[PDB]
């Protein structure tokens, strides 16, 4: 009960900050409240389907697929911060499947494209995803919430790769 | 910066 409250206050504190300054770096001190929360993993990620993203990409050795996952998350985090930047890049409205970086990093993982739809790339074509032509601009609140969980999850996988997670034997599940 | 969008 009171654990959920502390979790959601820190959540909005970092998301708001990331909405002020899209390029704002966050330290492990600022993120420790979300990583160290007693809440289960399924309850600490509200937009991103973290349970699936980890399990559905455990192929080969952990040293391999955990780096493959961390990379996809790092790129996805950039997709999110780009939509929040005061000067959004041109072509921000659509991501085409044959883009080299997306193909070899994000598309290479199950659930990568689902994260783009969370950002607002909901309209699907045979060549990629794109925003609805009707929507003028990103939902700044939704983008910031998704980016934080991508940033957060990548951080959990980094701690495990360093073998220093608050509850490492937990996510071993 | 790195292009994450265009098919070309």
């Amino acid at each position: 009960g009171e654990e959920e409250r502390a979790f959601l206050v820190a959540r909005e504190e970092l998301a708001s900050a990331l909405r002020r300054d899209s390029g704002q770096a966050f330290s492990l001190e600022q993120l420790r409240p979300l990583l160290a929360s007693s809440l289960p993993l399924a309850a600490r990620y509200l937009q991103l389907d973290a349970a699936r993203l980890v399990r559905c990409n455990a192929h080969g050795e952990p040293r391999n697929y955990l780096n493959t996952l961390s990379t996809a998350l790092n790129i996805l985090e950039k997709y999110g911060r780009n939509l929040l930047s005061p000067q959004r890049p041109r072509y921000w409205r659509g991501v085409k499947f044959n883009n080299p970086v997306f193909r070899s990093t994000v598309d290479a993982v199950q659930g990568g494209r689902d994260v783009l739809r969370l950002y607002g790339y909901t309209e699907e074509q045979p060549d990629g995803l794109s925003f609805p032509e009707g929507q003028e601009e990103p939902d700044e609140h939704q983008v910031a919430t998704v980016t934080l969980e991508v940033l957060l999850l990548r951080t959990e996988l980094s701690l495990l790769l360093q073998n220093t997670h608050p509850r490492q034997q937990a996510l071993e599940q | 910066d790195v292009d994450l969008y265009t098919d070309s």
